[PDB]
RNA sequence: AAUAGUGGUGCUAGCAUUUGCUGGUUAUCCACUUCUUAGAGGGACUAUCGGUUUCAAGCCGAUGGAAGUUUGAGGCAAUAACA
């Protein structure tokens, strides 16, 4: 990515450098290093009141 | 030499808030775990994430937590007799089952007028 | 008159923590033992009381903890179930074992065999159960799970094989599944235990089912009627479970000590609850698998610094 | 795994010789992966006990362990007058 000047006013060596938003990459990583998620742990049963069954 | 960053703090006591009953204090079980209720990166990580719970999780067998702990809500419900004595301290028959008062302040009862087993000793200064 | 348990040896062959030890129902002189450090360790049971002698063999053959060892009532084999998805199908003489296995992803947990010596069952960590052949061959995946599971039990057929096998397991869902083989089926669910069951074994007639977690919740079961009988409350975390084979004594592996029972009356007969030395008294160690006689007459415990204690059945004076 | 290597079967030379210890090389052929190379994974977290400290963050010993000085060494990271 090595891209010149289409201006009327400002020429040198213009450079641009390019890091995206990780949440859309589908190509390797997708968050960064430091993330770390935890998941939600659903409801419970009260007591489980014995009930057994005997298929 | 080695002290551990905020993010293995506080993410370690993340982990013991939501899954307290399903932790365990060996080291090599629950390494197997927080990658099924959890999302780490990488690897190191994780060993480190879950190397400080566990020591964390030895306080928890002899004192109390800054997170929640629902021994709180049902040990300390427990603690109803931290120590309920058979006999009250506030109990008269500890002393003869009358009541041991200054002068004047008899008249206050006698003021408001009632009738009380009490009885009046003599005062310094 | 009772069932009084001295000490009779002691056992240093190790480094990790025991697993799972295994008695030969025909030979008396030997015991298998499997345990974290990677290693698998038959050992000779030179009766004396002063040690017990030769671990007679050993097998490097893994690369992370194991969790149970299985093996033939003659002992002719043994079967080993590491954590990297690995079953090695073991000789009794030289070491040489025969088969590696490629069929699960995860811890495989827990493996039996049938007496009749055909397929070989597995329940691994990544809830899923699956049979193996003799050469090692793939019959049939099993689901129905969610999460973990623990142990799986083949039921004993002391009825002279009357097409009656059928698999117990203990998961990790609060769950407790019966399973068959002959019709590859759910037979019972079994419910009750509140928290992670930890461990379960039925009777040696194949009757009484035993089933017992985390919370210490020793929740009895039949094996027909199937129903809620005894529910003792070990108040602790028990890790393992114990079968008299020819009385009626059932024993569990608390983290507190050892407990007993009989079967009927209730019995605490002894806590077998052994001697240390040097310890800051949060610091007791406590043992995690126990084994007993082909005769019902001994009994092992191996603990986490590596010592296997023996006794032996007397009756009380 | 003839673009690494050993293990034999040979043709084959020594051989103290007498069983033997050194050779022999294309293709004598077969069987092997430990050493070798490169992919896929695993393994260490200061683990486990003993001290010490507001008993806290941690720091010292200990035995295990391939590895316990951020495990050893680097790469990468913007406030500013050198017109």
């Amino acid at each position: 990515a090595t891209r010149h000047v289409l201006m009327r006013q400002g020429v040198l060596g213009i450079k641009v450098k390019i890091m995206r938003d990780p949440a859309k990459s589908r190509t390797g990583p997708k968050a960064l290093p430091d993330a770390v998620t935890i998941i939600e742990p659903k409801e419970e049963e009260p007591i489980l009141a014995p009930s057994v069954k005997d298929y | 030499g080695r002290v551990r960053t905020k993010t293995v703090k506080r993410a370690s006591k993340a982990l013991i808030e939501r899954y307290y009953p399903k932790l365990t204090l060996d080291f090599q079980t629950n390494k197997r775990l927080c990658d099924e209720i959890a999302t780490i990166q990488s690897k190191r990580l994780r060993n480190k994430i879950a190397g400080y719970t566990t020591h964390l999780m030895k306080r928890i067998q002899k004192g109390p937590v800054r997170g929640i702990s629902f021994k709180l809500q049902e040990e300390e419900r427990e603690r109803k007799d931290q120590y309920v004595p058979e006999v009250s301290a506030l109990d008269l028959s500890r002393s003869n089952g009358v009541l041991n008062v200054d002068n004047q302040t008899s008249d206050l009862v006698k003021s408001l007028g009632l009738k009380l087993p009490l009885s009046v000793i003599n005062v310094s200064a | 008159s009772n069932e009084v348990l001295v000490l009779r040896g002691t056992l240093e062959g190790h480094n990790g923590w025991v697993t799972s030890l295994a008695t030969s129902a025909g030979q008396p002189n030997l015991l298998l033992s499997a345990s974290r450090d990677k290693t698998l360790i038959s050992w000779k049971l030179t009766g004396d009381d002063q040690k017990f002698g030769v671990p007679v063999r050993s097998f490097k053959g893994h690369s992370h903890i194991v969790q149970d060892c299985t093996l033939t009532a003659d002992g002719a084999y043994a079967l080993s179930a590491s954590w990297d998805k690995t079953l090695r199908l073991w000789d009794v003489a030289t070491g040489e074992t025969y088969q590696r296995f490629v069929g699960h992803k995860s811890d495989v947990m827990s493996v039996d065999i049938d007496k009749k010596a055909s397929m070989i069952i597995s329940g691994s960590r990544d809830k899923t159960i699956k049979v193996w052949t003799i050469k090692g061959q793939c019959l049939a995946t099993l689901l129905g799970h969610n999460d973990w599971v623990s142990q799986v039990r083949v039921v004993p057929n002391e009825k002279a094989d009357d097409d009656s096998v059928t698999i117990i397991s203990a998961g990790n869902d609060k769950m407790v599944k019966a399973w068959n083989l002959n019709q590859f089926q759910i037979e019972a669910d079994f419910i009750g235990h509140n928290s992670n069951i930890n461990t379960l074994t039925a009777s040696p007639d194949g009757t009484l089912i035993a089933s017992a977690g985390k919370d210490g919740e020793i929740m009895l079961w039949n094996l027909a009627a199937k129903k809620a009988m005894y529910t003792l409350s070990a108040q602790d975390e028990v890790f393992s479970l114990a079968f008299s084979p020819n009385r009626y004594w059932l024993a569990a592996a608390t983290a507190t000590g050892i407990k007993v029972f009989s079967l009927d009356p209730q019995y605490l007969v002894d806590d077998l609850r052994p001697e240390f030395a040097g310890y800051s008294k949060a610091a007791e160690p406590h043992a995690v698998s126990l084994a007993w006689s082909a005769d019902g007459q001994t009994l092992f415990a191996g603990y986490t610094d590596n010592v296997i204690r023996v006794w032996q059945v007397m009756t009380a004076n």
